[PDB]
């Protein structure tokens, strides 16, 4: 579940 | 060996164009998902209204926790008032950086902004004259260290050439300002789930690129020594310090009240205009002070005088 | 008050350069170790064939599982038979990224890659990147490596004549979107299309004409809709200062009537007798609204002309 | 069918300025913490020392571990003799990265820095620098610091004609290998020699000279070149190398498959004696098949 | 020889739906230049103003006097009140025909909209005949066919359909299926519809046989009301307008009953009174046919 | 290998209906001036005579020169004797046309006609049923041209479907035939100051919508060839031509004696009866010959069937 | 108040029929004179060969000047390769319609062409008009019309429809139902079916109401795509294309969504995404989403 | 002028 | 030759 | 000549 | 604490 | 072991  | 006065000055440009409302239109972007582009709304994450149909909207991602990411730029039409005033701090409008935490990969690398805005040709018609903006894009990967997350953007320092009454004139891109404050950067740096809003600083002047006015000379080539003792400036500043001489300072960057200057210990300068043609006013003179040394060991203290003078485009 | 239709016109160079096949050769970069340029070969990691001697390819690091990261550019030579068309998107060869995982810190930052041709007269267009191979994680996507190419230029004379070539960037094959940047999953390969455009002049730039449709109207006015094609009946609102998509090209009109019209369609797919058509609503101080349109000729025209 | 030899040549200003002594002073830089500018000294980190008062140095951010990073540029004033040689590279000064841990956030992200000099007339170059403190994590290689240097030039009137003065890059002392991007660890410093060139014109240029080897050659006509090489290799004839770039004494051949060739003077100026002349080899092939050689001789002029 | 009197009765929904607004597409069209659709405006030849952004207008040809020729339907939300009544006339909208003088080969030979609501879509059909024009003004009309076409849809369990009727001239009764408009000249209709119970729209109806009941048998005469004292010659196999409705009634004594007229012209209490009137002898003997018109519910049937 | 002969039957209901005389009413037109419509009268534009008070005829226009232009429908009862033949031609009555130049305009552009009759089952129970009958009219304009100056009628081919019995029954129009011919049009073409008569032809059979009694099937279905060979039909005929084999008409419509036989190479058919009941013997059979031919290139012929069996509606 | 996410779901069956080479038959026709039907030949006139015996072409009239007018329709037998696929445009075969002059009077008023294959036949219809010639060239273009005629078959104990679409020009997306062909010329077209479940042809759908999950309202606002940063304005009762299909959404939140796609270009996973605008009665704007799941199934179902 | 149909 | 349609 | 529908 |  |  990675953001930028 | 003696010091002497020396003298000079230099052209300002403080005049205005006659323009339109400008308008912005988001053309390119390079990767990303969802990408669109749109007039601001009132809507939560629409940027906010302006006089325009331009798309001056931008936004990407999949949100992960409430609204995508882009960029806004909303025009400073009313306050121009119509004006473009020449050698002059013009603030085109405000960009606000969006940063939201998308999903992993979701974002653009880069997009591009027109804004398109009339200028008389000519025969007197009003054609239109387009900057070009670039803009870098860092969609950072998010961690635990929230200066490490934050997303970063950079403006280029593009330009557009155009003519008025057969003289050219390039509006230039200086950067990003946070209002109220005097810092221009060229890059920003958002935290996550935060907007960011700047300034958009923009100088428009005559010629083909824009470029601060200034002038050059040599202080020392006026100056009294015997032919085999030669002369070297050891000190300058700004002001009138005549009485007491002065040291050091030689090759730096001297703040005078409309700009700087640099004098190098064999008598060459440079002052260049910095000040906001506004700030500048009739009979304005920058003086500088500077100390000589001879080959005897003999030092003597003059001013350098510099004229800074108010002309109209008419005046070339 | 009374709109009145406006007319206007731009030209199109529509012609043909005779070229040479086209040699590339990486000639510098910044960092890496294991750092290697070569004409392309089919080893497995070799980059494919191309007919010339150029070293097309260019490899670096250290592997830790496969292959070395890299570049490799393969030309289009036998499609483009000879010639470079102006105004006309211009394939000049297929631009692929190895990614692979090697040591860290054993990556290029940048480099640079000649492409020489003949025109006989040689030319050369000289290509730049930024490279970025990003330390990787169990973020895939944070993992990629990322390549950016400056939109370079060569200027060349031709019969007295100046031309410039463009660098536009990359494309998908069998898309339309180009990007500046490309990012590439790590033990993963990503070929690209490189477009290039030559037109005249000293730098590359869209044809395009401007006017303003107020000019000949009839009455304060103010420019209150524009749209593509004939929409005289109903009249238009909205899209003022909007880029419009025609057919050949896109319109931005402002509210006080000034505008641009930039021709972007390939030289091929414009027509003899061409003809761009808008509409535009007016509204004046009363109140009162008038449409016209805005008719502008696309001239396809040689060099010569 | 038969290859006739072919001649050409190129110029290369051999040649000086007189200069004054070069100032430097970092003028503008984006974000960052605690960023200062100042003239170098021998404080432990405060850069070494020059001879002016310019502004050398700058620093930033808050140390986690000792000191602050940034960077400082000491100039070669002394072994430059007040001498700018043309078409030469010339080392402007020492440039240093100072890569130290900073607490995250508090680094620059870009800066600015003159670098003027008389000629008497005062000229000014503009060096840009894109600054990237990465956050650092067990992997020393991803933790480092990373320099992006620009290209950018100034062009400059000396009795009525233009030079210009360019930025080539870094280099590593005693190597030959110019980038453009640097690379340092946390807690370490690097060193570069900053190259510059300066010839005449509005752009700075490399020497260089075109022509086409099979114009003079006999053969309907159906003729290609098949083979290129330094040097003189007549006996043997070549094979290959069309298209590739073929180093040459002081510089660089290609040699098209259809004749077309340019060549390129790289070495400095000082390498390149009276009298040069740069020799090539290359092979033509006709259509029927026969092939024959000869040479392509470029003099290299010093003016 | 003697004729009784005869009774029936016939059921007429009276009821109504609650509805949307309607809005109106055009969708597609065979052949033409120049076509376009658009949301009416109040450009001259812009259609008028509809309180929606459905596409009401289309157009066509390349002008050679002024304006494009076309179609327009304007529709009758604001008077419709959010209601359909069944068996009941309903102005849909206004249609208008805009005949202008094209360049030969312009226009289009036809077209559909549909008209969706919420309680749906009705579909429509025209067929277009641009004529030639000529030095006759008659035949250099352009003519306009509709399709009576229909759409079934469900309520309550219970299935309705909405039927086209036709075009009728304002303040008048006839209705047409095709429509003729001069050159240069506009021609507006009211669209007239029907909505009803089942899976076609068709009117109420009743049948029977009045000899059934007789005593001795042919039918000689038949007339709407009571004639009962002078007896009735003749109309028999007639239509023979009643009331509400409409009779025939033939020889054999067989006969149909149709309600044609709007429920809200029909009463409570509503009886529809017919007369008529010979054996194998020659001998005659009058009676009367009463039917009654009874309004129910929707629920009720 | 080897072709098999095929066998198939077909069931015709061969029946009628008791029904009163018809009577026909103009209901309903379009467009036109001067529109009447009446029982039909020996005046001299009035149509003839019918035994019934139904409005028959139907006229419009201003004329030119003499009478105007219409429709008239004289019924056929008195040959009809009461009855209605199920999957038969029946003359329902006779259509003229009455083409006159009228001033232009004048005409409609379209009508519908109501044909009513009662239908009596066993028990005496008599169900009433309406055909309605359209008519797209073209009143062209008239030039020095006739045949372009023609007017022209278009008659749809409209049905009604009632109950007898308690099973479905449909009457069908099937369109206009010149009398003594065998061809049916659905449009009529008509020259100026003229008059047209046609017959009316109908059908009535059983279920919702009317249809040719049909039977469809395969020949090859039980013909014989190797596990490893496809057969194919290349040859098919009406009546039995066993001795020659057949070649072509694969696919074609090929006329029998009540009826019409498609049939395709992979072997499928359909044969309809087109054939009037009455032309229908008893043990009535419809021969087809058809050739067969193998992987191999070998052929082998035979023969198809098909019993066409008079049925009743109560059998049915 | 808030605007919530929707959701819906539309069925398309995507399969194929084993299907013969099909066999066209000219049947009937009204009027004309010199009419011939047969099997396509290579003469001049003759129309192109065709893989079976069917009669293929129609010919009529006495020629003014060179050939017969009529029509010809060669079978896409060779590309269909033996099948039909379910909602996806099917090419039956080329239309061809050769107008010449012939002598006034001569041509048929309309003509009816059988297409049979396994055995399974699709009628079709024709309404001809040869145009009186004169000096304007369009008017004196002849024009055809075709039905939108079907046939309903059985199919492993379930019904399909094969139904007429309408002519297309080769390379072209339009559909007519007419067609328009000038004298001393030939036209063809492609002849475009599509075969589906059931009893009438009709392209899959799916409705739902967006507002009946929402929060507190009219639906102010639609588009194609996902524009939630933003929100919309306009194209209330609007067509709006998607990538598969076309929406309608009302004011009061009802909605269409029609598949116009062929089967063969909706991927798996394939989803429509449309945004909408809210507005309630305090003036209060919200926005979402409303995702439709485009599901190929089989006729298994 | 007198046009009839 | 004569009227043609 | 510019025929007209 | 992070550091860049 | 890193990797880029
Ligand atoms: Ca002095
Ligand atoms: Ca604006
Ligand atoms: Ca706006
Ligand atoms: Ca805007
Ligand atoms: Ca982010
Ligand atoms: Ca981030
Ligand atoms: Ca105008
Ligand atoms: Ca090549
Ligand atoms: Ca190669
Ligand atoms: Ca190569
Ligand atoms: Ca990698
Ligand atoms: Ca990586
Ligand atoms: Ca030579
Ligand atoms: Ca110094
Ligand atoms: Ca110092
Ligand atoms: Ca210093
Ligand atoms: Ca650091
Ligand atoms: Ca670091
Ligand atoms: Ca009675
Ligand atoms: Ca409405
Ligand atoms: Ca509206
Ligand atoms: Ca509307
Ligand atoms: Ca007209
Ligand atoms: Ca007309
Ligand atoms: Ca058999
Ligand atoms: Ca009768
Ligand atoms: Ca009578
Ligand atoms: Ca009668
Ligand atoms: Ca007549
Ligand atoms: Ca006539
Ligand atoms: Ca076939
Ligand atoms: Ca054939
Ligand atoms: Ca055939
Ligand atoms: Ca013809
Ligand atoms: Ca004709
Ligand atoms: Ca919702």
């Amino acid at each position: 579940g990675w953001t930028d | 060996s003696t010091a002497l006065d020396d003298r000079g000055e230099v052209d300002i440009v403080a005049d205005s164009f006659t323009v339109s409302g400008v308008v912005a239109n988001w053309t390119s972007w390079s990767n990303g998902t969802n990408v669109t582009t749109f007039d601001g709304t009132n809507a939560p994450n629409g940027g906010g209204l302006d006089n325009d149909s331009g798309k001056d909207q931008i936004r990407w991602g999949q949100p992960a926790s409430s609204y995508s990411s882009g960029y806004g730029f909303i025009d400073n039409d009313s306050a121009l008032n119509g004006e473009f005033a020449l050698n002059q701090d013009i603030i085109l409008g405000t960009f606000t950086h969006y940063n939201y935490p998308v999903y992993s990969g979701g974002a653009i690398t880069s997009a591009s902004m027109d804004v398109a805005f009339s200028v008389t040709d000519a025969h007197g018609v009003l054609t239109p004259v387009t900057l070009k903006l670039n803009f870098d894009h860092n969609e950072t990967p998010n961690t635990n260290n929230p200066e490490a997350s934050k997303d970063i953007i950079k403006v280029g320092n593009t330009n557009v050439t155009f003519e008025n009454a057969g003289a050219l004139y390039t509006l230039q891109v200086i950067g990003f300002r946070i209002p109220g404050t005097n810092q221009i950067v060229t890059e920003i740096r958002t935290g996550e789930n935060a907007t960011n809003s700047y300034e958009l600083v923009v100088r428009v002047g005559p010629g083909e690129g824009y470029e601060l006015p200034s002038t050059s000379g040599n202080v020392l080539s006026n100056d009294v020594s015997g032919a085999d003792v030669d002369m070297t400036v050891v000190g300058a500043a700004s002001g009138n310090h005549v009485s007491s001489g002065v040291s050091g300072s030689v090759g730096s960057m001297i703040a005078g009240l409309y700009g700087n200057l640099i004098l190098l210990a064999d008598g060459s300068y440079t002052y260049q205009v910095t000040a906001n043609a506004s700030s500048i006013p009739n009979d304005a003179i920058e003086i500088f002070t500077y100390t000589m040394k001879d080959g005897d060991g003999d030092t003597s203290t003059a001013l350098l005088s510099i004229n800074v003078n108010r002309v109209t485009m008419a005046d070339f």
